[PDB]
Order: C-alpha cells, then sequence, then structure tokens
C-alpha cells in the first residue's frame, strides 16, 4: 500500500510529461518526484520489497520515469535532474539483478535503452556508474532478444568510448563488467569493442592498473576482456601490432604468477588464441619464457587454467623456431 | 563479470 502511494506518484508525473510531449514543461521538483524515487531506490535492495514491486509494475514507472526526463532534458548538468536519473538506475539495477523477466521487459523496453545508452557521455560519472550497472544485469544471461536488442541500440560502442575518458576507479569497473559480460554474447559484439579507435591500447593498459585500493578489480575485468576478443585479434595482423608495441604478450606471462584464478585463467585463455598462427608472436614467446611458466600450469586443480595453459604450449611446441636446437 | 547489485 505504501509503494504502491509512491509508484502512483510516478506514474502520475510520467502522464502529466506524455500529455505535454503530445502538445509541444512539467518539472520534477514540483510534483516531489526525486524524494519518491529515492524512497523506491532504498526499498529496490530487499527482496520482499522486489517482490512487492514486481507485482505492482514498478520497473516499467521507474524506467518510463528515466525514459521521458532524458528525453525532456537532455543530457542536462541540472542536479535535480541528474540526482532522479541516479536514484531511478540505481533501483532499475537491483530489479534486474536475478531476474530473467525483468532483464527481458527492460530490453524489450527500446525507448528506454535507448534513453540509458545516451546518458553514458554525460559528464557526472557517478552517473556513468549507474549506467553501466545497469547494463552489467541486462547483459548477463541475456535471452536471444536481450542479446539482440542491446546490440541494436549499440551498448558495445559506447560502453567502450566512454571507458576511455573515465576517471574514478568505481565507474571503470562497471563499464568494465558489462563490456565483458557483452563480449562473450558473439562474435560481432567483439567486432565492436576492437572497431573502437585506442581501445586495444585502453585494453593493454588495465593489465598493468594502479589500483586505489587494495583489489584486482579493473586487472581482471579489462583482461577479461581481452580474452573473449582475442580470437579475432588472432586472425588480424593490424591488432597484433597494437599489443606488441604497448606489451601485450610480455605483461600477460607476468599475469601467470598472480595468485588471483581470474587473471591466471584470463591470461591462459589470451594465450591461446594468440599462439595460433602467427610465427612472429611464436618466436616472441619462446624467447620471453612462455615455455617454462605454461609448463608450470599444465598441473593445475582447475579446468580452464589447466586447459588454456596446455593448449598455449601445444601451440608454441608444435612450432619450433629454428634458433632453438 | 557476473551480476550485481549496485555499487553503493
Ligand atoms: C542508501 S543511500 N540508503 C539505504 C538503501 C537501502 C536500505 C537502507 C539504506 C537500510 O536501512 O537497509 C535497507 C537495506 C540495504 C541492503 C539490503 O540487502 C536490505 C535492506 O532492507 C531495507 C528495507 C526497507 O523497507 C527500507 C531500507 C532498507
Amino acid at each position: 500500500h505504501h509503494m504502491l502511494h509512491l509508484l502512483e506518484q510516478i506514474r502520475a508525473y510520467c502522464e502529466t510529461c506524455w500529455e505535454w510531449q503530445e502538445a509541444h514543461m512539467p518539472a520534477p521538483v514540483e510534483h516531489q518526484i526525486c524524494p519518491a524515487v529515492c524512497v523506491l531506490m532504498k526499498l529496490s535492495f530487499d527482496e520482499e520489497h522486489r517482490h512487492a514491486m514486481n507485482e505492482l509494475g514498478g520497473l516499467q514507472a521507474i524506467a518510463e520515469l528515466l525514459q521521458v526526463d532524458c528525453e525532456m532534458y537532455g543530457l542536462t548538468n541540472d542536479h535535480y535532474s541528474i540526482t532522479l536519473r541516479r536514484y531511478a538506475g540505481m533501483a532499475l539495477t537491483n530489479l534486474t539483478f536475478g531476474d530473467v523477466a525483468n532483464k527481458a521487459t527492460l530490453c524489450s523496453m527500446k525507448g528506454c535503452m535507448r534513453a540509458l545508452v545516451a546518458q553514458l557521455k554525460s559528464e557526472s560519472e557517478d552517473l556513468q556508474q549507474v549506467i553501466a550497472s545497469v547494463l552489467r544485469n541486462l547483459s548477463w544471461r541475456a535471452d536471444v532478444n536481450s542479446k539482440k536488442t542491446l546490440r541494436e541500440v549499440g551498448s558495445v560502442k559506447a560502453l567502450m568510448e566512454c571507458a576511455l575518458e573515465v576517471k574514478k576507479e568505481s565507474t571503470l569497473k562497471s563499464v568494465l563488467s558489462a563490456l565483458w559480460n557483452l563480449s562473450a554474447h558473439c562474435t560481432e559484439n567483439k567486432a565492436d569493442i576492437c572497431a573502437v579507435d585506442g581501445a586495444l591500447a585502453f585494453l593493454v593498459g588495465t593489465l598493468t592498473y594502479r589500483s586505489q585500493t587494495n583489489t584486482l578489480a579493473i586487472i581482471e575485468s579489462g583482461g577479461g576482456i581481452l580474452r573473449n576478443v582475442s580470437s579475432l585479434i588472432a586472425t588480424n595482423e593490424d591488432h597484433r601490432q597494437i599489443l606488441r608495441e604497448n606489451n601485450c604478450l610480455q605483461t600477460l606471462l607476468q599475469h601467470l604468477k598472480s595468485h588471483s584464478l581470474t587473471i591466471v585463467s584470463n591470461a591462459c585463455g589470451t594465450l591461446w588464441n594468440l599462439s595460433a598462427r602467427n610465427p612472429k608472436d611464436q618466436e616472441a614467446l619462446w624467447d620471453m619464457g612462455a615455455v617454462s611458466m605454461l609448463k608450470n600450469l599444465i598441473h593445475s586443480k582447475h579446468k580452464m587454467i589447466a586447459m588454456g595453459s596446455a593448449a598455449a604450449l601445444r601451440n608454441l611446441m608444435a612450432n619450433r623456431p629454428a634458433k632453438y636446437k | 563479470a557476473g551480476e550485481s547489485l549496485y555499487e553503493k
């Protein structure tokens, strides 16, 4: 009953906005919207409260509030507009978390999806962090239609272009988290990442990222994106050259020593694809001491570390240089 | 990367 009261205020304002849109300007501060959505943002963390929202159509009301405000004011620097979009996006993130129906519902609302992707160019990096968090959950365990819609709206190129100009670590985590999920969907999603100018140079840079807090989130995310797209880079000489001049192969060998099992797994997966069909990078891996380091990881307890290290070793051992023996 | 609630 109390949540119904809050959701009705949003829907009442949404209808007031659509009445103006058909004619042509209602402001959100006058109707007391940002306080109402701020309560729903906080209520969306609890699981029992999320079930109450889903029955009363809470995801649809909050999404349309975010949609209509983006269409009206655009990419404004107004505090009340941005703060409203932040609290709305934070609620949608929680509603999309662990709910296949809600992921499909927000994806199917194509007006809102276009409105979401446009906010990545905003000056507020807090807003970029909130938008990237929504796209992370939508990209995770996406159905066929949801995968196709995320590609249609152009979230892959928007997030990668955004990631270059990001300053804060919290924003950069959420953006790279979404791109890692998006890269795993299909081959065309991987091409869109590599197609962005200076994107591969950035992803190599994240391997040696100097973190503020004691966490390996940015290295795992950036290297995790690199692992997925390396299959396309393996069949491309131009992209390989970008990795050489930024020292990628030499860095990925250092990642084998890491205590983080994700970083080692990402490195072995990247070295699997890059080791095949290229005599130049093959000979480089022999010189840097890849055979010794990869031979240590063949007897690992985990599946992907053991599979990736053994497979990359197979490619190097099969194609020995003339210099050796 | 997985899924997550909002990084507060
Ligand atoms: C964000 S700035 N404030 C905020 C958001 C959500 C919650 C609180 C403050 C609080 O007091 O606890 C809740 C909360 C947070 C995290 C999880 O996992 C559950 C939960 O439960 C509820 C239920 C309500 O009816 C209101 C607030 C919170």
